[PDB]
């Protein structure tokens, strides 16, 4: 199609800003301090630099955060998890992470199209773009980033057919066996369904199955700092946003990026949960289909 | 740089909270505390400006 | 917020460039000196092979207070100039240090 087309003709270079912070911890930092740096940066993540190594290894994410906590977990020592200080490098290498998983990377020559195959075929959500004469991450490419500024062509260019048919007619997002949670739901659960599944976050639903909320990895860490708790309890310690199938890719599309949020859940007339959609699933069919 | 043996110009950009204002490629840091540093400084890639930051320990 | 450039000494000026040679020379850079005030200090790469370099400026920022500048020169690249600039700069800055 045509925006398949953009994408294959535009460089990662393009949607890299003018001015950028890039923030790098080296992996001989303490997991603890790490976070705070986070934090206090306003970041989600960290490129890792490993000295010895002479390179960049890979992020910091929140997943990682999680399979540590768990760890712990597993262990019977989740009340030692707030207090520990053992470095990033030390952990990673628990799981031979470097040689298992290891750096994916693009330059910032490659077009926008290899970058959303890359995230997507890797199933991962950040993407350093490095420059392959310095050897300098220039910058990190989201599939948020990657959508938004493919809307801003989107709307000022004349759409296909297609983009005016329904999630329904589309068949985009996820409709099979959508994790949640219930209001009730002990935090250590959705923790483990989090290590166990790869999704983000999870709906928070009621006894009639209609979403009152929605709880993140993020939130599960956030909140060490006792695990039985229930997850509408955990919550005070702190968005939610809904479509119908009836609705057109181009208004779902509009909310996401506008909205600034990362999924919607579909939703029935009474606001049962019927779905997912993402960020993944509205740029899969745009760009790689 | 080949060799290994052995009125300072006065300097006006000093401390930070526009590029030039940060001077592009000059080391910048903050007060150590807490057996951890944290360097930045600003590089041009073609026509884009990205100030890095590493946080290392000592 | 509080983001400090150089690193700012009160030691004398060629006492504080002796310093920095010896260093340099523990650290095992080669330079290059322009004028008692300025020196390109270079470092090889051993996993790389490659070199780094870097340019050393002295300035008066009072009477009785210096300040010593850093600036950076010139499938993943072996080779990260950014990141070996903060190796080369931080390698020093502690040698110095103590
Ligand atoms: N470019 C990359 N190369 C290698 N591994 C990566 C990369 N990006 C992320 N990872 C790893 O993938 C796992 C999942 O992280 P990912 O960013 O995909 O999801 P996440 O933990 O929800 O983070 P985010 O907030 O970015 O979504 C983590 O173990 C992370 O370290
Ligand atoms: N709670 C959930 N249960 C089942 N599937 C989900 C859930 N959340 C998301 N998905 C589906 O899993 C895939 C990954 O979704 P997720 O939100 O983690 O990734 P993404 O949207 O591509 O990343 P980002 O959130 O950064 O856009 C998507 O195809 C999505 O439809």
């Amino acid at each position: 199609s045509v925006y398949t087309t953009f994408m294959k003709s535009h460089r990662c270079y393009d949607l890299i800003p003018t001015s950028s912070k890039l923030v790098v911890f080296d992996t001989s930092l303490q997991v603890k301090k790490a976070f705070f740096a986070l934090v206090t940066n306003g970041v989600r993540a960290a490129p890792l630099w490993d000295s010895k190594k002479q390179s960049f290894v890979g992020m910091l994410t929140i997943t990682d955060f999680i399979n540590i906590l768990h760890r712990y977990y597993k262990s019977a020592l989740v009340q030692i998890y707030e207090l520990e200080e053992h470095k990033i490098e030390t952990w990673r290498e628990v799981y031979l992470q470097d040689s298992f998983k290891p750096l994916v990377c693009i330059s910032p020559n490659a077009s926008l199209f290899d970058a959303v195959s890359s995230l997507i075929r890797n199933k991962i959500h950040r993407l350093p773009v490095i420059d392959p004469e310095s050897g300098n991450t220039l910058y990190i490419l989201t599939h948020k980033r990657i959508l938004k500024f493919l809307k801003l062509f989107i709307t000022e260019f004349p759409k296909p057919e297609f983009m005016s048919k329904s999630l329904e007619e589309l068949q985009i997002g996820t409709y099979a066996n959508i994790a949640m949670v219930r209001t009730t739901t002990p935090v250590y659960v959705a923790l483990g369904i989090f290590v166990q599944h790869r999704v983000s976050a999870l709906p928070v639903v009621d006894e009639k199955g209609r979403v009152v909320d929605i709880y993140s990895k993020f939130d599960v860490i956030n909140l060490a700092a006792n695990l039985d708790v229930s997850v509408t309890k955990a919550l005070q310690h702190r968005g939610v946003l809904k479509c119908y199938l009836h609705e057109t890719l181009e208004a779902i599309i509009n909310r996401l990026v506008e909205a600034e949020v990362h999924r919607l859940v579909v939703v029935d007339e009474h606001d049962v949960v019927k779905g997912i959609v993402s960020l993944s699933d509205i740029l899969q069919a745009l760009v790689l289909t | 740089m080949y060799h290994q043996e052995p009125a300072p110009p006065i300097l006006p950009l000093q401390v930070i909270l526009g590029i030039s204002h940060v001077m592009l490629n000059h080391l910048y840091a903050l007060s150590i505390k807490d057996g951890v540093m944290v360097l930045s400084a600003t590089h041009r890639y073609k026509k884009k400006y990205v100030t890095t930051l590493l946080y290392k320990p000592i | 917020a509080k983001w400090h450039l150089g690193i700012r000494s009160q030691s004398k000026p060629n006492d504080i460039m002796l310093e920095v040679y010896r260093a340099m020379k523990a650290l095992s850079y080669e330079w290059k000196i322009i004028n008692p005030y300025h020196v390109r200090v270079r470092r090889q790469n051993v996993k790389t092979g490659k070199f780094s370099k870097m340019s050393l400026q002295l300035y008066q920022v009072d009477a009785k207070s210096y300040l010593l500048d850093f600036k950076s020169l010139t499938l993943q690249p072996t080779g990260h100039h950014t990141m070996e600039f903060f190796e080369m700069c931080a390698a020093l800055i502690i040698q110095l240090a103590r």
